[PDB]
This record gives C-alpha cells, structure tokens and sequence, in this order.
RNA sequence: UUACCGAUACCAAGCCAUAAAAAGAAGAAAAAAUUUUUUUUUAGAAUCUUUUUAUGAGUAGAAAAUCGUGGGGU
RNA sequence: AUUUCACUCAUAUUAAAUAAAAUAACUCCAAGUGGGCCAUUUUUGGUAAGCAGAACUGGCGAUGAGGGAUGCUCCUAACGC
RNA sequence: CCUAUUAGCUGGUUAUUUUCGAAAGAUCUCUCAGGAUCGCUGGAGUUGAUUAAUAUAAUUUUACCAGGUAGAGAUAAUGAU
RNA sequence: AUUUUAAAAUUAUUUGAAUUUUUCUUCUUAUAAUUUAAGUUGUUUCUAUACAGUACUUUCUUAACCCACUCGUCUUGAAAC
C-alpha cells in the first residue's frame, strides 16, 4: 500500500513538472504572438497593404434580461448557451450556427473578445466547475487540479493553465473544457451598466450589443 | 351570454409544457393492410428461409450425436 | 432579529400571530394558515404579518437545545431518571407538571446525585 | 470533503502555485524585471528614438495620405454641389 | 488629467471591404473617417455607412483596419466647419455649422450637443457629412468671427463655480457677483 | 431567478424505499443495498431494485419458463426477485437450482423431486455475491389482466383492450360500435 | 364553417404561369423505394390521388408503393403531438426530395476520403466544418483603389 | 460627462428544507490539577449518520411528513 | 424483398454547431379547469370606445419585491431565513 | 305524512409544514350558468439514463424543398380608371 | 480514528544544472521545522471574586422611523359605492 502510495505521489510529481513545461510554452507563445501581431501591422503600414487579424474565435457573453418575459425561442437558445441567470456570463465557440444564435439573443446579452488577462482572472477568481457522475454535477471552485486533471485528463489538459489557454484560443479540445466550465456567476459591475434597455452601439448610452474588446472592461468591473 | 367563442391562446404553451412529442419511431410498421401477392410472396420466402434454418439445425444436432 | 447567544442562533425570536387575531377576540393567536383569495398575507405585501416558512428553522446541530446547550427531557419517575446517567451533559431534566411534591423532592434528589440539571427544582418548593 | 473557505488564488500565494505551478517563476522574473533601474530606461528612451525615425516618417505618410484623401474627397463633393446649382 | 471635462467622441479611420468572390476577386476596399465614442461604435457605423451608401452589410466585408485618428496639435484653436444630414419630427435636412474649438473631436462633441439643445436632434438622427478647418477668411458665421477678432479680450462675468467643500450653505458675508 | 426544468431539483420516477414493513424483506433489502453499494456488480443493484418493486411487477415465474430459461446455459443459478410457481403442464423437470423470494409449496416439492435446489435470496448471496453464473429472470409482467385494459380506449380504433363489463354474452357491449351492422366497429 | 378538402386551395393548387399542361411522361420514371424520401407536390392537373391541402410541401419516407400509388408517412404537428399520417397518393403529385442526396453525395465523397487515408494512415477530420471566424491575412491594395466615403446629403 | 443612491434580482458567506450526489454495518483526544488523580466526550439509530452541490414564488388542485381531540388493545 | 455469411465505414471529439440533453420515454390512476382578461406587433367589424372579434408571443389570473406619487397587466425583477 | 322530495343555481365546507402545480383551448352535447371526452397537473409505477454518451431539443448551421402575405405592377392577364 | 493527509508555499540547511546574474533567480537530491497550505486564532480587560440589582436574558407596555386598506366570498378584476 505504501508503494503503491509513493509510486502515485511520483506519478503526481512528474505531471506537475510536465504541467509546469507545458505553461511556460505557453506563455512564451503567448508573447511571441502578440510581437507578430505588432510587426504584421507595421509590415502593413510600411507596403501601402493592410493587415486584418484573425476573427476572434472565442467570445465571452454575459446576460442582462433576467428569466421573465422572454420569448420561447430566446430562452431556448439561452439555454443551449447555459446561461440562465440575470449574470451569468459564459464562452463561446464563435461559430456560424453559434453567431445566429447570438444575434436570436442579442438584446439580452453583451459580449465580446474577452482578452487573456481577464480571462485568466474569469478562470482564478469565478471559476467554478462541474464535478459528478454525467447530469450530477455539483459546482466545485478548482484550486487544486486534481479536480480537473481527472475529467479532462484523457484529453491531455491538466491544471487551470492549460483549460485557461484552450479557452484564450479554441484549441482542439475547447468544446468539453467549456461545458466542464459551470456558467461564470458573475457580480453586478461596480461602477454600473449604462442602460440594458439600449444597444451598446445606439449613440446615446446602452449596453445589449457586441462590444467587442470593451468586454473586458465590463468583465473587470463585474468580477 | 356572449363568450370568448374561440381561442388559439395559449395553445402553444400548453403544447409545449410536454414538448410536441415525436412518434416513438419503430423498426417494423405492421405490413398489414399493404401490398398483398408482394407481402404473401415474403411470406412464403420467410417460412423458406425458417425451414432451411431448422434443417440445418438438424443436420448440426445429428452431426453431434454421430 | 437574529437573537445570538454563543453558538446558538435563533432566526425569530418573535412568535407567528395569525392574521388578525389582533382585531376580533374570535381569532387566536395561534398560527392558521390563511387560505382565502385576496389574503394579503398570504400574499406577502409588505407590512403584515410574517409567514413561519422552513427558512427560519434552527441549525440541525443545536436544534432542541435550550439555552443551558441540553436536550430537554421531561421525568414522571425515579426509573425514567436512569437513561440520563450516561448523559448527564447532553441532557437536563424537567419534572412532570403533575408529580407530588414528596416525590418531586425524590426525583431532585435523584438528579443531585447525577449530577443532571434539573429545569424546574422550585416548584412547589 | 468537507468545503472549507475555497481560497483567492489571484492573491492566496501558495493556491496560485498549487493551481498553476509555473506561476512562481514567472512571477519571479516579473520582480527581476520591476527591479532594474531608471538610468538604464532613460538611456534606452534615446536608442528607441534613433530606431522610430524611419517609422515616424511612415507613420505620417500614411496619415497625410489619409487627410490628402478626405480633402480631395471634399473638393468631389463641393464640385458635384456647384454642379446641381448650376 | 481631468475626467469631468472630457467627451470620449474619438475619431476613427476605418477601412473595410466585400468579402472576395470567385465572380468578383478583386474587391474595391472603402474607408472613412468616422466619429464615435469607441471603436466598436465607429465599427458600427462604418458598417452603416457601407450599407446606405453601397450594396456591402457587415456579414459580406470584413474590416480590413481600424486606427483611432488622435489630434496633431491638440492645443491650438483652429475653427472647424461641419456639414450635417438631420432628421426632424418633420423631415430631413442639411446644414453647415461653424465651431471653434481644439480639435475635430471636441468640435464634434460641441455639435452634438448643440443639436440636441437648439434642434432637438438626437445623436441618432445625425450624420456628419465632413468637418474641415476653415481658415479665417472663409468663416461666415458671426459667432466665430468675433472670436478671430486681432487682440480679443474681455471679462469674467461667469459665477464662481466653488467646490463642494468650500460650498458651505450657510455664509457669513453675503458673497458678490461682482468680484472684479 | 433561473430558467431551468423543474426548478434545478431532479426528478426521480420511480420507487424509493420498499413500503412493505415485511422485516425479512426489509432484511434483505438491506443486504442487498449494500452488496449494491460495495460490490458496485450490476447484478446486485438490480437484485435490490427488483426487491424494492410491486407485487405486480414481480409477477409469479412458472416452472416451465424457468425450465425454457435454463435450457441453454445448464448448472448455472437462475434467480428470480418474485414468486415461482409449479407447472401442471410439464411432464418432466431437469436438475434445477434456482434462486426465488418465495416458492409455492408444490413447485418447491417438484424442485425437490427433480433434485434440484431451491436457494433463498441470502443463500444466493452467501454463494454468489457478484452473481457470478447467475442469471436474473422475470415472469410475464404484462400478461396481468388489469393490463388487458390498459393501452389505447377500445373505441379506439384497432386497440386490444378489455373493457370493464359486468360479464360476457350477446346482451353485453356486442351492438353498436362493436360490428359494422350496428352503426360502426370497435 | 366550412372546411372542405380543397379550402384555402385557389393558389396552393394553381399551376404556375407558364406551367400548366400536364405532368411530362418522364416523371413517371422516377424510381421509389420502401425508404426513400419524397416530397409531395400537388400537381392539380391530375384530380385523383390528390393528397390534402396540408400535405402539400411536405416530405415523407415512402412505406408502401402500389400500381401507381404510394404511402408517405408524413408528420404531422397536432396540437400537443407530432402523429405520422399515412397519405396515400398517386406518383404524379409525389417527387423525389433531394435533402437525402446531398447527404449521399457527402458519405459518397467520405468513404473515398477514408480510403485515402488509411492508404496513409492519417487523422483525417471528415465532419463538415462550418463557417467559423477567418484566419489572419495581409491583403494588398494600392492607394490608388481605395474609394474614400462619406455620407450623403439629402435631396 | 462623471459620481452617487437604489430591490425579495445579482455576488460572497452562514443557517433551514427539498432534490440529487458522494459514502458509510471500532478508536483515546485534550485540558486542568499534582508521575498520578479530576473534567468533559470516547459516535455507527440505513425513511439512519456524515459530507457535498444545486434549488426554494404560487390560487384551483395533487401528494408526503408532521400536530391535536373522543374512545380501543398493548 | 427477406435471410446468413463476408469484407469496412468518422468515434473519444463524438459522420455540422450548441445543450444543468435521461429532470427522459412509457403505462396507470385521478384532480382541478373547460366565464377569462391585458400589453406590444399583425388584424376584422365599428365614427370611435376602458367596444365586439381574431393571430404571434409574453403577462395578469395564481404574484409578492424595487420603480411608474397613486394602479390586477407598464419597467426592473420573479420571493426559504 | 310520502320527505332529509329535487336543484346543472346561491351560500358555507374546520390543524401545521414541505413538495409539485394548472386551466379558462378543443370536439360532441335541447348545448352556451352544466356535462362528457382530449389538453394542461399531481401521485404511483416500470423501462431507461447514470459511460460529459446516444435517445432528445419551441435553437442554429449546411443542403434541400413548400409558399403567394408585406412589397411591387397597371404601356403582363382579370376588374377598375 | 489518516485525503487538516499528500503536495503547494516559506524558513534554515545540502546535491546538481539553467540564462531571466538575480539578499523573493528558478527548477531538483535530501533533511528538519513552520503557514501564505489544511474555513480564527491569540492577548488584555469586563461581566465578577456575582446568586439578582438599576447590570444580564425575557415578557408585556408605551413611543419613534418606515411600512400596513375589512376579512370571508363569487369574479378577468374587491379596500370597494
Ligand atoms: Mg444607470
Ligand atoms: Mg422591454
Ligand atoms: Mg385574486
Ligand atoms: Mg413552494
Ligand atoms: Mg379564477
Ligand atoms: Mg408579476
Ligand atoms: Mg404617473
Ligand atoms: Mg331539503
Ligand atoms: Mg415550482
Ligand atoms: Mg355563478
Ligand atoms: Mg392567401
Ligand atoms: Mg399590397
Ligand atoms: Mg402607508
Ligand atoms: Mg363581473
Ligand atoms: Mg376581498
């Protein structure tokens, strides 16, 4: 028994360290990305041309209509999103199917491009996660990894830094760490909405619209 | 008196509470009261098939027994 | 209000009135569950009478326990006594309304001995 | 398990580490990098201007072409204006 | 930095285009400069702007830059001229309006207000056709060309605007307007 | 609030606890359960639901089809949750070791007779805790006659089901709607 | 009040413009089977085995065919239910849908697809992806070709 | 343009109930006294115990668990 | 057409997405209900109506809380303590 | 006295908490103040699911049909003009 | 009465590397302790050297701020003139 116990606690020690590799990779990539973003543009600039970045792949949408009259399809369509309270928010595979489906809901939601940092902060701060046989779930907070380096530990993303970076770019195993992802409960933001009544792009003050980098503002006051 | 003499309202609603509910979907509908002779004619090659199958059986049994 | 005392939290100290029972001598204090269209406490406007729900009960842990942190048990008899040796913390004896004096004083007696505390030593005394 | 608290991992050093173990050294060298001090930057402000200067030049080329753009812009549409009164 | 004064309208180069097709590969691109308080916004009514103007909605183009246009001299008065397109209760008209100001931004800042107070025309019902610095021998509006008057002075007749501590309800000395 | 079925709460459509206040049964419920729990066998967990079922639903197996059952695979130990009853039908009875909650006397002599072995369910247990060279049977569940009249309403057309009638005859639910003659059929 | 079987039927049933005649002698040719899904397209120039005004537009997997008619077990949406009708028609009214075909066409072009890559062994992602954000691009355009806008003025 | 105030909605934590989920047929821990005494506990009730998570509006209506009255056997 | 043999079709990203999708189906027993009313939007009759009559959806009814001074239905938002 | 006649109508219909929770459509009815039967609800139960699956979805994509309302037309047909 | 363990983290040691040359540089070989782990612990007063007091807990009674319409009932709708 205590062999056996030693042979895991080894087992356990190797997967953190290769964790632990697997981030720095990351982060290294993540930088890196950002230079070549800046050089692109500058490229662009220089040869008359223009560069427009990659359509953003994720999106992070919270709602703002709470549960009562709301129309069928509308609630359907949130409820395939998982977002059935005033803030949950949670993200998006940004799609074709999944973009018709927001603009089904868009006068109810805000979203946008959420952004590392912030979504980093989303995954430490409020992230809750499903732990249970399928449809018995219990809403876990993560602090350790064990906790998700068992459900997703065939799909070979250990610890919060790896779901964190499937979610920043929807990687090939995005779809399963999202739906592990119980719906981001988030607060009401400490400065305030404009109006939720109104389009964020209206020109008087609103908010239900695609805000799309602005979200994380909206997220960083909400957290 | 004069009434609400007809209504749709809510209709939907009350539809969907149980969803519009599919039909179960079965792998063999009833060949009943569809094509005759055809039917007949499968029939007959079903109760071939049967036979052969029993036969066979026999023969496997008698085989065993030696 | 919420009415602490150490680990011991009540939600309510306040009694459930039923409604109205303020207003006609007819309608007792003890709580009824008003039925009826267009109650208003029923309906829970602001302003009336509170409706006992199972939000306000006591924590599982310390449900029963009086202020002395003891079950409460109630004793007609020397024998009954006995159950409580073992318990002598947990549990605090009250005296049956309707036990002799002579026989109240025995059972005090009997709980001295065993160290249990007993509620209502003074009756009759 | 009984829960206890759920501990602030952006804060809660230990939990940080524990969820992400390579946290440490980053946070390390975002020290190492909070440490160096002002002379040297104030000395790099200058090498960073010698390499803008080309980039500067670009970068008000394309601006002057744009506002270039938007005034000929104008003058179409003072021109067509003259023309409907005409 | 003071944040009571600001208005957040920024102006934005955007440029767009069609999405490609095998029967037209070669697409004409279309930009602008646009005003709006941020760059989702300016994104937006871009987008509007292609849909009025060409056959070209945000589901068929992409936006091939957005940059954020920042004043070159944001310290020198310079007078402003702006064209709109505004929509009454009644009908929809033109109008070119003079404002002096510091840049185009808070010159557009000032025309919206000014429409909102003067013509009760809503953010919405407004499109800026141009704005251009006007030198001074072309201003026709009276109101600016008192200001480009050769050695402009004059006095201070606005009401002190004290703060919120020093506002103290009861005074000992009735103040005066006068001051100087 | 939250837009959700039910309210978050799941629904479970079944039983829960067995009603019955039976003090063996409750045993073996007991046994079972935790067999269930540990031995996490499937055999187990069903043994328990079956256990925690209606007497309608643990209808009486008969010899016969308990013969017909093992017929394939021999020696091992059918169980059946319900009653097993004898067969006047059969003529002959093999080597049987069968497993039931209870055995009318007869049948139970028969399995006697044929020498075979009639287990109760905490000898099962004791033998085969995983059930391992078990096989779980059922009896006819809905050739109940109360479920004769169940299904589509006869009026209904092409529906088998009884209707509740005082007796049968001519005079009886036989005219119209029941023959083409009488205004319509079924 | 009246709810005949041809009511709400005076366009539903009208042959188009320019398309009345009759039923061409090659659509008699189109082969069925106990499966295959057929819509059912009321062409009113023939008057028997007209299904119902409600079945026109609606497909269904074919369950029995006769000398020149065929069963099509088509859903129909009643109140609180779905319920499968058996709408027996003639041949001229039933066409072959094409929604089956496209999915044929796809599994036709995947079996080759797999075949491919096992001649390889490759992880070759079959499921139809759909249109997803595009990728990063640098797209050449000369200031020449750059047509500046503006708004317009009302008129 | 900020800042603010502002619900039984939102968020965090607690407690109640419901629902489901984990999971369950043997043992010294401490303090106080002065190495030995005293003080409390030293659990194992399956419709039960421990823990977890979510949820909680409600007339007509339905159900379950409780509470009480007159009498019966124990 | 049915049958039995072959050979072989993507699959852990699951033959496009997304899904507190099995809280599902199904059977049984029975309750209450079968006077409705309002709001947007479409709409019939009518000069119109807080009129009569419909459609889609949501409400009220059965529902309090915060706002609209006040208010069965408007806005926010649905309620264990 | 039969007789506590009958009433599709009016009034009333007695403890607590918890849980779920409607309908005021539809068809037939000497029916329109009622009833039956569907619908919606509860309970009971079984088979399932418990394998982040497959069934399934008031959802969307991708194909593929069906349409004749808004609009449009009158130097297209009909009927105005 | 052994997931209040394990690991993370930290301190003081010890072996070997690394380019972020660094009194918080990182990993890792071993060892001890610690808490940032592994949901509040301590110190000092007070109640008090008290047996009920004027303190403490609690009932009632008044005020005060805010709120609150006659319950039952048929009814789409009752505080209803
Ligand atoms: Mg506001
Ligand atoms: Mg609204
Ligand atoms: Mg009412
Ligand atoms: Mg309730
Ligand atoms: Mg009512
Ligand atoms: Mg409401
Ligand atoms: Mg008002
Ligand atoms: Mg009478
Ligand atoms: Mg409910
Ligand atoms: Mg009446
Ligand atoms: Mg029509
Ligand atoms: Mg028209
Ligand atoms: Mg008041
Ligand atoms: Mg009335
Ligand atoms: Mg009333």
């Amino acid at each position: 028994a205590a062999k056996k116990i030693k042979t895991l606690k080894l087992i356990n020690k190797k997967k953190r360290n290769d964790l632990r590799q697997r981030t720095l990779r990351y982060e290294e990539e993540y930088e890196s990305e950002r230079k070549k973003i800046i050089e692109l543009k500058r490229e662009a600039r220089k040869n008359n041309c223009f560069y427009r970045e990659a359509e953003k792949k994720v999106v992070f949408v919270i709602r703002l209509k709470g549960v009562n009259k709301l129309p069928p399809k509308v609630r359907s369509v949130f409820r395939l999103l998982r977002l059935l309270q005033v803030h949950n928010g949670v993200f998006v595979k940004v799609n074709k199917a999944t973009k018709e489906m927001l603009k089904i809901v868009e006068p109810y939601v805000t979203y946008g491009y959420p952004t590392l940092s912030t979504v980093r902060k989303l995954l430490y701060k409020r992230g809750y996660v499903r732990v249970g046989k399928v449809r018995r779930y219990a809403r876990k907070k993560i602090q350790d990894n064990a906790d998700i380096s068992k459900h997703l530990g065939k799909y070979n993303v250990h610890g919060i830094e790896d779901m964190v970076y499937q979610l920043y770019t929807c990687g090939p195993v995005f779809k399963k760490v999202n739906n592990f992802l119980w719906a981001f409960k988030l607060k009401p933001p400490r400065k305030g909405f404009k109006a939720k009544r109104h389009a964020f792009n209206e020109p008087r003050p609103g908010d239900w619209g695609n805000r799309e980098a602005h979200i994380n503002e909206l997220i960083n006051r909400m957290i | 008196a004069k009434s609400k003499n007809h209504t749709n309202h809510n209709q939907n609603r009350k539809a969907h509470k149980n969803g519009i509910k599919k039909p179960k979907k079965h792998k063999f509908m009833s060949r009943k009261g569809l094509d005759p002779n055809f039917f007949r004619n499968q029939k007959y090659c079903l109760k071939g098939i049967q036979k052969k199958k029993k036969e066979l059986k026999l023969k496997a049994k008698q085989e065993k027994n030696n | 209000a919420v009415k602490k005392v150490g680990k011991i939290i009540k939600k309510r100290t306040k009694k459930f009135t039923r409604f109205q029972s303020n207003r006609f001598m007819r309608v007792k204090p003890a709580w009824r569950k008003p039925r009826g269209i267009d109650c208003r406490v029923r309906r829970r406007y602001k302003g009336t009478n509170l409706m006992p729900s199972i939000g306000y009960g006591s924590n599982k842990k310390t449900k029963f326990l009086l202020p002395n942190n003891k079950y409460k048990y109630v004793v007609k008899n020397v024998k009954e006594m006995e159950p409580l040796i073992m318990n002598h913390t947990k549990y605090c004896v009250q005296i049956a309304h309707n036990v002799s004096s002579k026989k109240r004083k025995q059972i005090i007696e009997r709980a001295k001995q065993m160290n249990v505390s007993v509620i209502n030593a003074k009756a009759r005394l | 398990k009984k829960r206890l608290q759920n501990k602030n991992s952006l804060t809660n050093f230990a939990v940080r580490c524990r969820l992400n173990p390579a946290y440490k050294l980053l946070r390390s060298l975002a020290v190492l990098r909070m440490r160096k001090s002002i002379l040297e930057k104030s000395k790099n402000k200058k090498e960073k201007r010698v390499q803008k200067q080309i980039q500067k030049k670009e970068l008000q080329k394309i601006n002057h072409d744009y506002y270039k753009g938007v005034a000929k812009a104008v003058k179409k549409k003072k021109k067509r204006e003259e023309k409907k009164a005409k | 930095i003071d944040n009571s004064l600001n208005t957040n309208i920024h102006q934005y180069h955007i440029v767009g285009r069609a999405i490609p097709t095998a029967k037209d590969k070669n697409p004409n691109v279309y930009r602008m400069c646009i005003f709006a308080k941020n760059d989702t916004n300016a994104k937006s009514r871009f987008w509007y702007f292609m849909k009025k103007i060409n056959k070209l909605k945000k589901s068929n183009g992409e936006l091939l830059a957005c940059e954020q246009i920042k004043e070159r001299f944001p310290l020198r008065v310079k007078n402003y001229g702006v064209l709109l397109r505004y929509d009454s209760r009644t009908g929809t008209h033109n109008m070119y309006k003079e404002f002096r100001d510091t840049t185009k931004e808070g010159a557009i800042a000032q025309l919206y207000s000014e429409m909102a107070g003067r013509h009760r025309a809503r953010a919405s019902s407004i499109n800026i056709i141009r704005i251009s610095e006007i030198s001074s021998s072309l201003v026709r509006r009276p109101h600016i060309k008192q200001l480009l008057k050769r050695r402009l002075r004059f006095p201070a007749l606005h009401l002190p605007t004290l703060q919120k501590e020093y506002r103290k309800k009861f005074a000992s000395k009735r103040p005066s307007t006068y001051r100087m | 609030g939250i837009a959700l079925k039910n309210v978050g709460r799941i629904k479970k459509h079944g039983r829960k606890h067995l009603v019955s206040k039976n003090p063996y049964l409750r045993l073996l419920v007991k046994l079972y359960n935790f067999l269930a729990r540990r031995t996490n066998a499937n055999f187990n967990k069903i043994i328990a639901k079956r256990l925690i079922m209606p007497k309608r639903y643990r209808p009486p197996l008969s010899l016969s089809k308990l013969q017909y059952h093992m017929a394939n695979h021999p020696n091992d130990i059918a169980v059946v949750v319900g009653s097993i009853t004898d067969d006047k039908r059969l003529f002959s009875l093999k080597q049987l070791k069968v497993c039931a909650l209870r055995f009318t006397e007869t049948a139970r002599k028969r399995i006697e007779d044929a020498g075979g072995e009639c287990l109760t369910f905490d000898q099962l247990a004791l033998k085969y805790p995983t059930g391992k060279k078990c096989v779980l049977l059922r009896g006819p569940t809905k050739a109940r006659t109360a479920e004769k009249h169940f299904g589509k309403a006869p009026g209904k057309p092409k529906s088998k089901a009884r209707p509740y009638v005082r007796s049968k005859g001519r005079k009886f639910e036989k005219a119209r709607g029941r023959r083409k003659s009488r205004a319509y059929k079924k | 009040k009246s709810r005949g079987k041809r009511s709400g039927t005076r366009y539903k049933f009208s042959k188009k413009f320019r398309k009345h005649g009759e039923c061409t002698a090659n659509k008699y040719l189109e082969k069925l089977n106990y499966g295959d899904y057929v819509d059912i397209v009321c062409d009113s120039t023939q008057q028997k085995g007209m299904p119902f005004n409600y079945y026109h537009g609606k497909t269904g997997k074919i369950f029995h065919i006769t000398k020149r008619g065929v069963g099509v077990l088509v859903n129909k949406r009643v109140k609180h239910r779905i319920e499968q009708k058996k709408v027996c028609v003639r041949i001229e009214h039933v066409r072959k849908s094409r929604c089956n075909e496209d999915f044929l066409l796809r599994k036709i072009k995947n079996a080759e697809l797999i075949k491919e890559a096992k001649l390889k062994n490759e992880h070759i992602n079959i499921k139809r992806k759909t249109e997803g954000p595009k990728p990063a691009a640098m797209i050449k355009v000369p200031p020449s070709k750059i047509i500046t806008i503006e708004p317009l003025p009302f008129y």
